[PDB]
C-alpha cells in the first residue's frame, strides 16, 4: 500500500514559465509511474507512462523523469490551455493508487469584471421563490467581493456564489452571485443593489434596479 | 479509436446496490492487451482505483472495497459491469470505466457518471429566463441529483457561454445559472433557447429567452 505525495497541492504560473511538480512514493517503485492531466469537467488523460515516456498525440512541452522514489513532472513552457489538475499514479503493485493532485492555474494580467444584475423573472415568482442574480464576467484574479444591498441595507448569510474554472483561452474567471429569497420577502422592498470589489476596479461598482422597472 | 461510456442510475438509495455498465464501442473487449477497469473520484477520497477484469474472466478489486464489489464482463455485448453492494453516502462519486494496458497505463477513460447515494427521490429542474454587449441566461433550479447539462440553441451557440457550478438551496435541491453574452443588436432578430437536460429524472426543458 504505497503512499503518493504530490508537491505542491496547487500553484499559479505565468504563460511561458517552466512548471515542475513532484511525486514522492512511500517506497521504491522503479519507473512504475504515470502522469495524468484532468482538465475542467473532463476525465484524466494519460500524458506520461513509464515515468518518462511521452504518449502519442501529446505536445512536446510535457515530460517526466525520475526513478525509485522521486519523480518530477515538467511543463517546459506553460500554455493557456494547460490549466488542469495533474495526478501521478503508481502501478508497482495492486492496488493501483493516485496522488492527491496538483492544481495548475495561470497567472495573467489583472482584468476587471463586467457586472450585470438580473431581477427574478415573473415566472420564477409564480413558483414562490425569488433569486436576484449578479453576474461577474471575465475577470482576474479569482478573488472578488460581492455585497448585496436591499434598500441600502447590507445583506449577510442569504447569498451564494459560484465561479467557473479558469478559461482555457483567456485565463479569466466568471462568477455568479445569487440573493436567494422568497416571493414574500422579495416584494417587500424596491432597491436591489449588487456592489463589487475587485483588484481591477479602482472604485467599487454597484449595479442596482428598482423592483418592477 | 475506441470509446468507453458508462450507463446506469445517477441516484441510488442507501442499502441498495449500485449497478454500472460500460459500453466499449469501436473495439473488441476480447483483447489481451488491456484490463477493463473502474475508477471513482470524490472529494473525500480523491481518485480511487476500484478494480478491473481481464477478458479471460479474472478480476482483482481494491482491498478497501473487497467485500461489496462485483465486476463482470459480457463479450456478447462488449460490455463490462460494476456492482457495489449496500451503498452509503460515502460512495457518492463520479465513476469512470477505464481501459488499462497490461503494461500499466490508463490510456482511455469514459466521460464518467455522477452517482449520488440518497434516500430522496429525483426531481426535474425548473427553468426560468434571465432576460436582458448584452447578457442573458437561464435559471435552472429545484432539481436533484446532479448533474444537469445546459446547451444553447442545441449546441450552435457555444462562444461566451458560462454554466456555473450548482449551489444548494434551502430545500436541499440544486440551483445554477447558464449565461451567455451576445451583441445588443442581435436581440431584435436572433432567438436564444437554452436546452436543459436532467438525466436522473429524464427531464428535458427548452426555454426561450426574450427581451
Ligand atoms: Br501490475
Ligand atoms: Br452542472
Ligand atoms: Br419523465
Amino acid at each position: 500500500d504505497i503512499q503518493m505525495t504530490q508537491s505542491p497541492s496547487s500553484l499559479s504560473a505565468s504563460v511561458g514559465d517552466r512548471v515542475t511538480i513532484t511525486c514522492q512514493a512511500s517506497q521504491d517503485i522503479s519507473n512504475y509511474l504515470n502522469w495524468y492531466q484532468q482538465k475542467p469537467g473532463k476525465a484524466p488523460k494519460l500524458l506520461i507512462y513509464d515515468a518518462s515516456n511521452l504518449e502519442t498525440g501529446v505536445p512536446s512541452r510535457f515530460s517526466g523523469s525520475g526513478s525509485g522514489t522521486d519523480f518530477t513532472f515538467t511543463i517546459s513552457s506553460l500554455q493557456p490551455e494547460d490549466i488542469a489538475t495533474y495526478f501521478c499514479q503508481h502501478f508497482d503493485h495492486l492496488p493501483l493508487a493516485f496522488g492527491g493532485g496538483t492544481k495548475v492555474e495561470i497567472k495573467r494580467t489583472v482584468a476587471a469584471p463586467s457586472v450585470f444584475i438580473f431581477p427574478p423573472s415573473d415566472e420564477q415568482l409564480k413558483s414562490g421563490r425569488a433569486s436576484v442574480v449578479c453576474l461577474l464576467n471575465n475577470f482576474y484574479p479569482r478573488e472578488a467581493k460581492v455585497q448585496w444591498k436591499v434598500d441600502n441595507a447590507l445583506q449577510s448569510g442569504n447569498s451564494q456564489e459560484s465561479v467557473t474554472e479558469q478559461d482555457s483561452k483567456d485565463s479569466t474567471y466568471s462568477l455568479s452571485s445569487r440573493l436567494q429569497l422568497s416571493k414574500a420577502d422579495y416584494e417587500k422592498h424596491k432597491v436591489y443593489a449588487c456592489e463589487v470589489t475587485h483588484q481591477g476596479l479602482s472604485s467599487p461598482v454597484t449595479k442596482s434596479f428598482n423592483r418592477g422597472e | 479509436q475506441v470509446q468507453l461510456q458508462e450507463s446506469g442510475p445517477g441516484l441510488v438509495k442507501p442499502s441498495e446496490t449500485l449497478s454500472l455498465t460500460c459500453t466499449v464501442s469501436g473495439g473488441s473487449v476480447s483483447s489481451g492487451d488491456y484490463y477493463w477497469t473502474w475508477i471513482r473520484q470524490s472529494p473525500g477520497k480523491g481518485l480511487e482505483w476500484i478494480g478491473h477484469i481481464y477478458y479471460s474472466g479474472n478480476t482483482n478489486y481494491n482491498p478497501s472495497l473487497k467485500s461489496r464489489l462485483t465486476i463482470s464482463i459480457d463479450t456478447s455485448k462488449t460490455q463490462f459491469s460494476l456492482k457495489l453492494s449496500s451503498v452509503t453516502a460515502a460512495d457518492t462519486a463520479i465513476y469512470y470505466c477505464v481501459r488499462d494496458r497490461v503494461t500499466g497505463a490508463f490510456d482511455i477513460w469514459g466521460q464518467g457518471t455522477m452517482v449520488t447515494v440518497s434516500s430522496a427521490s429525483t426531481k426535474g429542474p425548473s427553468v426560468f429566463p434571465l432576460a436582458p454587449t448584452a447578457a442573458l441566461g437561464c435559471q435552472v433550479e429545484d432539481y436533484f441529483p446532479e448533474p444537469v447539462t445546459v446547451s444553447w440553441n442545441s449546441g450552435a451557440l457555444t462562444s461566451g457561454v458560462h454554466t456555473f457550478p450548482a449551489v444548494l438551496q434551502s430545500s436541499g435541491l440544486y440551483e445554477l445559472s447558464s449565461v451567455v453574452t451576445v451583441p445588443s443588436s442581435s436581440l431584435g432578430t436572433q432567438t436564444y433557447i437554452c436546452n436543459v437536460n436532467h438525466k436522473p429524472s429524464n427531464t428535458k426543458v427548452d426555454k426561450k429567452v426574450e427581451p
